[PDB]
Order: structure tokens, then sequence, then C-alpha cells
């Protein structure tokens, strides 16, 4: 790109809900950001009664 | 002679001393650390000044 517009920084309003597996989330925990801007664990259980 | 070459270029103005200008960059890259120079493609050539 010859030159790029200055995008000025910008309040975000969303709630971003990740999904993943237990797995897909265990490399990504090791990151304290991640600890801190997700901080409600929605776990499902793999076995019903 | 161009006006465009020999214009100085203003960086940054006054922060009436108080409080002093802090500058938080948690996104510490080379381009937004040191700055950027641009390229204008005038009549086909990236002339830059």
């Amino acid at each position: 790109a010859p030159a790029g517009l200055e995008v000025e920084p910008f309040p975000i309003q969303m709630q971003v809900i990740l999904v993943g597996t237990p797995e897909a989330f265990e490399g990504l925990e090791e990151d304290p950001a991640f600890s801190e801007l997700f901080r409600i664990r929605a776990e499902f259980s793999p076995t019903l009664p | 002679l161009d006006p465009a070459q020999w214009r100085p270029n203003l960086l940054t103005s006054s922060s009436s001393g108080t409080p002093p200008p802090i500058v938080y960059e948690p996104y510490a890259t080379a381009p937004r650390l040191f700055g950027r120079l641009d390229y204008l493609v005038d009549r086909g050539v990236w002339s830059t000044n």
C-alpha cells in the first residue's frame, strides 16, 4: 500500500463470545490478557443425566 | 522548487506542559514507534517529501 488511512482507536461495544473445545482454549488460557478479557466460562457438560 | 518538499512537517504541538505528554503504545511496532514515511504516487512516481 502506498498509503493508509489513519483509523482512530474506536471503543468496543460488542460482547465477543468465544467457542471452542477445552483443548482449543488451554492453548489460549496461558495469556493473562485472555483471562482478564474473558471472565465468564460457559462449560458444556459432556454428558447429561 | 516545490513547497511540498520544503515545508516543515508538524509533528506534535504543545501539550500545555501539564499534564506531561504521555503516549502509551501497547502495539509497540516500528511503524507506530518510529513513525511512517508515506508515498503519494503522483504522475505515476512514488514521489515522497
